[PDB]
């Protein structure tokens, strides 16, 4: 609608990347490692 | 006798109407003299059908060559002048290493 | 055409015939006397793409599935001789379309009757 | 970035090889037919389940006595249904929408019911017993392998208390023993009875019908992990579970109110009252060309008076309409409430075109509760098998493909052949568009069928017989690979203890009987 | 109006525009130069209706009812077959020294000389035209017994065709057949000996 | 290469393995004149008369 | 065609005209040569 | 000299601010248009060709900013263009394909081309094939990178451009330098065989009239190397 | 060319002490020029058996094709149509081949249209 | 004239809204205004040198003998050599509908199409397509649809048998130009 | 020609050993190799063809090649419109799909119990 | 294309009719009992 309003500004941001599917290691940054490795490290207890 | 169907009857009026329609769909066939709009003779109806069948199925030699060079990747040069003629040919040969 | 092809052949690492839940633990059977109880898998470790630490099926000793793009082979069904149902988009343009006599008079979905109607 | 190293894994062939090598020919996993003289290439492989067992729930996991034979016969019935389909031109079309599919299946159903089942085609997989239809019927009940009189009864009638166990009388006054090919709609009508639901192991259907799916909470925890959550983190876990449960259950409520957007009233609307199903006709106004609709039960006299061509025009309220060529349908009147607390009368047909407010993937879940969602009736063997057929047609695994000499050309096989056109003017030959035809005879032996190979074929249209170049024939392929692409894959009964299985070495195939 | 019905048959938008022009002019010239009743305008609206119906009925009955039976045309192949048969019977008219130029005979002959003669795909109108022409020809090419009634165009065009007709009674209803056989066997057994 | 029995225990491949075909074929060059491209024509006058 | 057949005698069989060009040591030159003879033979047959 | 990398790196020059400016000027533009147009009064601004032109400009610029914006072209900008009522041109679709393909989204890129092929075929330029080539190379699917080139050689129209030949050749070098896993690494590095495609591709480029001297200096070094591995003449 | 390449390369992995040949038969366009190999009447004087002695191949004959001049000089009195008449062309043809020149003076060099008789 | 033609072919033939305002600005009345105009619309090419190159044809000077032939030549060349011109000369194309897969799976080839607010007026308010879960998907066998199911009553068939999937077929494209044209036709008829 | 009897290109590889069984088993090896490589190439070509069938423009050049004749069969310079030409092109592509499919379908016949080469 | 064809390594293209190496050749050398019947 009106130029540079709330909705337009929101749609510019794009798709929201879920914090669940984020792979962050110990330092709080995304990992160097291969996805298969990271997944195995963080797998549920048994 | 339930399966037996009446052979329909087709008047020259209809035939000539449809023929005008064909002429208006493909103007170029009347220009290039494939069909005439006029239905006069008894055999003209059949005759134009045959001319059409020829125009659609007969591939001019230069065109034939070009088409074969596209998707079948047939090599050789291809002459577009009227004094040239494109001959489809084979070459056999041997290699040994 | 196996049942659950994707889950078994493409999804699973063994192709379904490798048993990934097996302990490498030492057995009292005579054939297995060479088998030595394995140390537990290394904790934060970076594997080589063709191996795994061997913990689960999701993480086999040997990774069978390729890491590239997978594509089902190109169908050998004839697309040019098959006649599908007429679409909206096709029927709007029906007056410009070039078909086979079989396309106009086709037994199921004849297009001539549509060109006329 | 992961794709920077190319990893081809180990190819399935190599795996299967290492398995059968490590097992020293792996006899536990081979069909018993591998152990009999000259196994064909299908007996040569391992024991994987195919797609053919998918819709039959009678046999549960251990099939009881004679169940597997019954199933085997059902499977055959479907193969014949496919054959009829190919013959008469109703097979899945990769393009088809739902109404087209509905119509198609319907015709195929009628044609199945009027065709006799062919016992020649029936074959016995290893170890199975040969059993006649009569034996199967008297054991499992006639409703299972119905005679045409029984089918006719079930489709034409109403009542539940009748599931037909024993035979039915016929117009000649005898017990009708006929086995026609099984049909989608018949089995649906059976799926309506409670008794039958119980018999095929779907009894749960009764209890579960209106209900929601049981809420599935993402990252739900065991007690043994939860034991390490601090009081505050456990409060958070509870918050999460509460919210997921509420959200899902509420979503199901909204879904099952079944509200639709009515465009004319710019509102959502909801069905309060159903009428009974009225036959209805369309009447087009003569002056304006306007289109109206009318209860046939009210105007019956005048409508039938127009059907007799006597008075060809129907007058209503000084406005006169002409009856349309067909426009005879069966519709249900509905009272649709609006969010304003409002009431409309709307046809079933029109309220059907409208747009749903809630259309969740899980809408059919109740029918198999807790097992995966299906868009078709999974309790119907024929409908399931049909659905698989259409899926595989859509994806290019099945459909019309140029025939090979290895694909199983034989008498009776449905085929599409390019119909030869005969002109004296033509050197060589003239081909014309593919037409439906059956194979009358095809010689395999090179000396009866020199190059270029021929197929004797009877075209379905005018019933005409011809020899056709095999390069002009198309078969309906079941799979990509072959050699025999025409025949379906057959699952074999599972054997719990496989190492103890016995072959009679004198009569391996059980020929002396 | 009669002109409009016939002439614009295969492009319908054009036809609608022409009918609208005709009757809007008839309506201008109807409004003034006329007098004390409104019946005229009703009569012109009734002429738009009449014309429209006359055309729709013309292409329904003379085209769509002719062509709609696809099995009778052998799904387009009977159509082609007839065609060639016709060109066979009429060669001294179509392809002949007096009949046509050497060029066309060469192109014909050349199309027919290929390893396989494939039939050309074709525009909708052309498809119609071809079908109509071949119906009309089929009429003459067929034996006098079949001219009026048969099953399929191509029927009787080629003499030597082996069909599969072999079952006379199988199409009949089972009940009738059955009763008949019971009665007839009852008579044969209870009458004679041999 | 994973097959420890390769010549020792008597396993000899009946088909030459894909990986090997790739190596073999990747060692030698390809001759340019094998590629066969003629889009111009045949040279009637000059070609057979070229420098000695 | 009659003139083509009489001109190239045993060089036609089963309605296929076949020229075997052996003249030069290299295959390239033989396609040149062969192609030339073909057009020269067509040029003469076309006199009809 | 790699065309794909150039987009990615251009994104690092103040990409966010240029993006924001582009959006702003685009709105300025739509205002000015609506002024200039003042039947089709209701759809007069969106209906005009000028509106389509401007929208294309916006997209063509957003490609040059960061990942975020590139990702926003086939999602929001194109949706907003549909919503607004502005009809697209062939370059609209080729920009959307180029966006999808920088993202590595091959299924959707190829879909758009399919739709085009089916309805709009006579309007397809080379730059859609370029888009797809660049894309498949990014997703590292080299067999597709090949399929599309071979197709483009079969239909000889639209005419391949030196950029096309460059993208395909690059994809081949990329393929040739990837390793396999350890199982296939015992004897040698297999994937070098790919470089041996090159003297065939070069030959095709001459049949097609793509001058081989428009290829980056860089690529022509890699190619010349590839040549000296597998090409030799009948003389040698 | 890719298939051809794999195929030529099978010689590197062939079995022990085994060799091979490659026969190819492909289709190729040839071009018959009525310009270079024109079809003309037999000469006014015929050729005897005497032009065919041994070594006549080396002495009495040129290799085909013959060289026919593509360039002619315009004589003094000549005009476009006179030149076309002398060369056996339509005047249109002679102007198309010579498109650069609008008018032709005596002693000027002209291109002979290749179809000229 | 190109703009005009493209706008007509858009509708299949009156004039569409396409032609009403084009990307080319009108030239001011002056020499320098001309050079400025050429500069800003065609300025990715070097226009001056092209106008020079196109002057001679087969030795014949066109500028000083055939003016309109020369003019058309220089025009056609500058047209062919600019990318900017190529961009502003494009034909309006139909707008491609994004789609999602069917909620009750029947064909993988049948997809639910997105409809722009222009094609369906009324209807509940919706978000933009991607936010709604639509994607670009198309193939040879694609078919597009408006998906809904038959209202089940109170009966056995509602409780036990699966839902019945009513589809309504829709085109995969949207012609904005034809919609606009035909709507203005409606407005000229009403008026 | 259709089916087995016709092609654009034929390759014959003539393998030669010192012992008969050598050459027999070599022929099985090379044969299975070309089966796989052949299927891969021909499948690729097939997808290109199916795409060209689905749609495409026409070269200005290909159109020009259909239209170079001083006179066509109907005795005048003939105008092929782009439609007609596209139709020729399309017909040839149809035939090429049949042929590709034929080759592929024979590649898939020879399984382990059933192989006859 | 690719030097090693997809059909080899990609499980989507897996051929279900192929059988393992050991099975066919074991099945082949089988000589079934010649005295299947009395008398002969």
């Amino acid at each position: 609608d009106t130029q540079n309003d709330k909705k337009q500004l929101a749609r510019r941001l794009g798709r929201y990347m879920l914090f669940a599917n984020r792979s962050l290691d110990d330092t709080g940054f995304p990992t160097d490692a291969r996805a298969d490795d990271y997944t195995r490290w963080m797998a549920p207890p048994s | 006798n339930m399966n037996v169907v009446q052979r329909p009857c087709i008047e020259d009026g209809l035939l000539s109407l449809v023929l005008e329609a064909v002429t208006k769909r493909h103007p170029n066939w009347v220009k290039a003299g494939v069909i005439q709009t006029t239905l006069k003779d008894p055999f003209d109806a059949l005759r134009w059908m045959m001319h059409i069948f020829i125009r659609l199925s007969y591939v001019p030699h230069a065109g034939a060559a070009t088409i074969a060079r596209l998707s079948r990747r047939r090599i050789g040069p291809i002459g577009l002048e009227p004094h040239q003629f494109n001959v489809p040919a084979e070459l056999g040969f041997v290699e040994q290493y | 055409q196996l049942q659950a092809q994707d889950r078994i052949i493409c999804g699973t690492h063994g192709a379904g015939i490798v048993a990934h839940q097996t302990a490498v633990n030492s057995s009292d059977n005579p054939m297995l006397s060479s088998v030595t109880t394995a140390a537990p898998a290394a904790d934060l470790s970076r594997t080589k793409p063709h191996e795994g630490t061997g913990t689960s099926e999701r993480d086999p000793y040997i990774r069978t599935l390729h890491n590239q793009r997978s594509a089902a082979p190109e169908s050998s069904v004839s697309q040019s001789h098959t006649v599908n149902a007429p679409t909206v988009d096709e029927c709007e343009m029906l007056a410009e379309r070039w078909g086979t006599m079989n396309y106009w008079h086709n037994d199921t979905f004849p297009r001539l009757v549509v060109f006329l109607k | 970035t992961e794709r920077n190293t190319i990893h081809y894994g180990v190819p399935i062939q190599q795996i299967v090889d290492e398995f059968v090598f490590r097992h020293r020919n792996a006899r536990g996993e081979r069909p018993l037919d591998y152990f009999k003289p000259f196994p064909n290439f299908r007996a040569l492989r391992l024991n994987r389940m195919y797609r053919d067992v998918e819709g039959f729930s009678l046999m549960k996991q251990r099939p009881e006595f004679l169940e597997w034979e019954l199933f085997t016969r059902y499977r055959q019935h479907h193969q014949q249904r496919r054959r009829l389909a190919l013959l008469h031109g109703l097979e899945p079309v990769a393009n088809e929408t739902a109404q087209e599919r509905d119509t198609r299946r319907h015709r195929l159903d009628e044609i199945c019911e009027r065709t006799p089942f062919d016992e020649r085609e029936m074959r016995v997989n290893d170890d199975e017993m040969r059993v006649s239809v009569e034996t199967l019927r008297s054991w499992f009940g006639v409703y299972m392998l119905p005679s045409p009189t029984v089918v006719n009864a079930v489709l034409g009638g109403s009542a539940s208390v009748n599931l037909h166990l024993y035979h039915l009388a016929d117009e000649m006054g005898t017990a009708d023993t006929r086995e026609h090919v099984l049909s989608s709609r018949y089995l649906n009508r059976l799926l309506l009875l409670e008794s039958y639901q119980n018999r095929v192991g779907r009894g749960f259907m009764n209890h579960v019908v209106g209900r929601a799916p049981e809420p599935v909470v993402p990252h739900e925890q065991p007690q043994e992990v939860l034991r390490h959550f601090s009081a505050e983190e456990r409060a958070m876990y509870e918050q999460h579970v509460k919210e997921q449960t509420s959200r899902q259950l509420g979503e199901w409520e909204r879904a099952m109110k079944r509200r639709r957007w009515l465009t004319d009233h710019q509102q959502y609307g909801h069905v309060v009252s159903h009428g009974l199903e009225t036959s209805v006709v369309d009447l087009s106004h003569t002056e304006t060309g306007a289109v109206l609709t009318v209860s046939t039960k009210a105007y019956e006299q005048e409508i039938e008076a127009v059907r007799m061509k006597t008075n060809a025009t129907i007058k209503v309220d000084g406005m006169v309409y002409n009856l349309l060529p067909n426009s005879e349908r069966r519709v249900v009147p509905l009272t649709v409430q609006l969010d304003s607390g409002e009431k409309i009368d709307m046809t079933s047909e029109d309220f059907d075109r409208c747009e749903l407010e809630a259309f969740p993937r899980n809408l059919n879940h109740a029918l198999n509760y807790g097992i995966a969602n299906y868009a078709y009736n999974r309790g119907n063997y024929v409908e399931t098998q049909d659905s698989i057929w259409e899926e595989q047609t859509a994806s290019g695994q099945e459909g019309w493909s140029p025939a090979t000499h290895a694909d199983g050309l034989r008498e009776g096989l449905p085929v599409r052949a390019r119909r030869p056109i005969f002109s004296s003017s033509a050197e060589q030959r003239i081909a014309g568009g593919p037409q439906r035809a059956v194979i009358i005879q095809y010689h395999h032996q090179p000396f009866f069928n020199p190059e270029p190979r021929l197929v004797k074929v009877a075209f379905q249209c005018d019933g005409t017989i011809m020899e056709v170049p095999i390069s002009d024939v198309m078969i309906w392929q079941r799979r990509y690979h072959g050699p025999e692409r025409t025949v379906g894959d057959e699952s074999r009964r599972y054997n719990p203890a496989a190492m103890r299985r016995y072959v009679d070495v004198t009569d391996p195939f059980n020929e002396k009987t | 109006a009669e002109a409009a019905v016939t002439k614009f048959l295969f492009q319908r938008g054009s036809f609608e525009s022409m009918l609208h022009r005709i009757i809007t002019d008839a309506l201008e010239k109807m409004s003034t130069l006329a007098l004390g009743g409104q019946e005229g305008n009703l009569a012109l609206e009734a002429l738009k209706r009449q014309t429209l119906f006359k055309r729709n009925d013309y292409i329904q009955k003379r085209l769509i009812d002719v062509v709609s039976n696809s099995a009778y045309l052998g799904y387009g192949d009977s159509v082609w077959q007839v065609f060639f048969a016709a060109v066979e019977a009429n060669e001294e008219n179509l392809l002949s020294d007096r009949a046509t130029t050497d060029a066309i005979r060469a192109a014909w002959e050349g199309v027919m000389r290929e390893d396989v003669v494939r039939l050309p795909d074709v525009t909708g109108v052309v498809a119609l035209y071809l079908t109509l022409v071949c119906i009309r020809e089929s009429g003459r090419l067929v034996p006098e017994e079949l001219k009026e009634l048969s099953s399929g165009l191509e029927d009787g065009v080629r003499p030597g065709v082996r069909k599969l007709q072999q079952y006379p009674l199988i199409f009949l209803h089972p009940t009738v057949k059955r009763r008949f056989v019971v009665k007839a066997v009852a008579e044969i057994l209870h009458n004679s000996s041999s | 290469s994973h097959r420890r029995d390769y010549i020792r225990m008597g396993y000899i491949p009946r088909y030459t393995p894909w990986e090997w075909i790739a190596i073999q074929e990747a060692d030698q060059p390809l001759i340019a004149e094998q590629i066969r491209q003629d889009n111009i024509g045949t040279s009637y006058f000059f070609s057979l008369n070229r420098y000695w | 065609e009659r003139r083509l057949r009489i001109l190239a005698q045993h060089r036609v069989g089963m309605g296929v005209l076949k020229l075997d060009a052996d003249k030069y040591e290299d295959q390239a030159d033989n396609v040149t040569f062969g192609t030339t003879k073909l057009s020269e033979l067509l040029a003469d047959a076309r006199k009809a | 000299c790699d065309p794909a990398l150039t987009y990615k790196l251009l994104g690092d020059e103040n990409g966010e601010e240029r993006a924001q400016e582009a959006y702003r000027w685009f709105d300025l533009a739509l205002t000015s248009l609506a002024v200039d147009c003042g039947h089709f009064v209701p759809y007069l601004p969106q209906g005009t060709a000028a509106a389509s032109h401007i929208t294309n400009a916006l997209m063509r610029t957003l490609l040059t900013c960061g990942y975020t914006h590139v990702a926003a072209i086939p999602d929001s900008v194109y949706d907003r263009m549909g919503s607004m009522g502005i009809s697209p041109t062939i370059s609209t679709y080729e920009l959307v394909m180029l966006a999808l393909s920088l993202q590595g989204n091959m299924v959707e890129a190829e879909s758009i081309l399919s739709f085009l092929r089916s309805h709009h075929s006579e309007h397809i330029t080379v730059e859609s094939f370029n888009a797809l080539l660049l894309g498949h190379r990014e997703a590292r699917q080299f067999d597709c990178c090949d399929a599309i080139w071979q197709e483009l050689v079969d239909r000889r129209w639209p005419r391949a451009s030196p950029l096309t030949a460059e993208l395909y050749l690059r994809s081949i070098m990329d393929h040739a330098n990837t390793p396999t896993s350890e199982p296939l690494q015992s004897f040698a590095n297999i994937n070098v065989v790919e470089k041996k495609k090159v003297p065939l591709v070069l030959a095709q480029m001459d049949e097609l009239g793509v001058p081989r001297t428009h290829l980056s200096r860089v690529l022509m070094d890699e190619v010349e190397d590839s040549l000296r591995k597998f090409q030799t003449y009948r003389s040698r | 060319t890719e298939f051809e390449k794999r195929m030529y390369d099978i010689r590197h992995w062939l079995h022990r002490q085994t060799s091979c040949e490659f026969h190819t038969i492909y289709r190729r366009n040839v071009i018959h020029d009525s310009a270079v190999f024109p079809t003309e009447h037999d000469p006014a004087t015929p050729t005897t058996h005497e032009h065919h002695r041994m070594f006549s191949f080396a002495l009495d004959w040129q290799s085909a094709p013959v060289n026919r001049l593509s360039t002619d000089t315009v004589h003094e009195g000549e005009s476009w149509d006179a030149v076309a008449q002398r060369l056996g062309c339509s005047v249109g043809e002679l102007k198309d081949a010579n498109a650069e020149r609008e008018t032709i003076e005596a002693g000027v060099v002209i291109n002979v249209p290749v179809t000229a008789t | 004239q190109t703009l005009q033609n493209n706008a007509v072919e858009a509708v299949g033939a009156g004039s569409a809204p396409w032609s009403i305002l084009g990307p080319l600005t009108a030239i001011g009345p002056t020499a320098e205004d001309t050079m400025v105009w050429l500069q800003q619309h065609y300025g990715d090419v070097d226009v001056m040198s092209i106008m020079r190159w196109a002057r001679f044809r087969k030795g014949k000077d066109l500028m000083a003998k055939d003016r309109p032939q020369y003019l058309a030549r220089a025009a056609a060349w500058i047209e062919l050599l600019s990318k900017r011109n190529r961009e502003m000369e494009e034909v309006p194309l139909t707008y491609m509908r994004k789609s999602k897969p069917l909620v009750l799976d029947t064909n993988s080839n049948v997809r639910v199409a997105w409809q722009t607010p222009l094609m369906r007026s009324g209807g509940p308010p919706r978000l933009l397509a991607r936010e709604e879960g639509y994607v670009f998907h198309h193939s040879n066998s694609s078919r597009f649809v408006e998906e809904t199911y038959r209202h089940p009553g109170e009966s056995l068939q509602s409780r036990y048998l699966a839902l019945q999937p009513l589809h309504t077929e829709v085109s995969a494209k949207e012609d904005f130009q034809r919609l606009y044209y035909q709507a203005q036709k409606h407005h000229k008829q009403q008026e | 020609e259709d089916g087995i009897r016709g092609s654009e290109v034929t390759y014959k590889i003539v393998l030669e050993g010192f012992w008969d069984h050598h050459v027999m088993k070599l022929a099985e090896d090379v044969c299975m190799f070309l089966k796989d490589v052949g299927r891969q190439i021909v499948e690729e070509k097939l997808v290109a063809v199916r795409r060209l069938l689905q749609g495409g423009a026409v070269d200005p050049e290909l159109l020009a090649a259909f239209n170079c004749a001083r006179a066509g069969p109907f005795g005048g310079l003939d105008e092929y419109d782009k439609e007609e030409v596209a139709n020729f092109l399309r017909s040839d592509l149809r035939r090429l799909e049949e042929q590709c499919l034929s080759v592929i379908n024979r590649c898939n016949v020879p399984v382990p119990g059933a192989t006859n080469i | 294309s690719a030097n090693i064809p997809r059909s080899v390594w990609d499980p989507a293209q897996h051929n279900p009719n192929w059988s393992d190496s050991y099975g066919h050749d074991i099945t082949n050398r089988r000589a079934w009992p010649a005295r299947k019947w009395t008398v002969g």
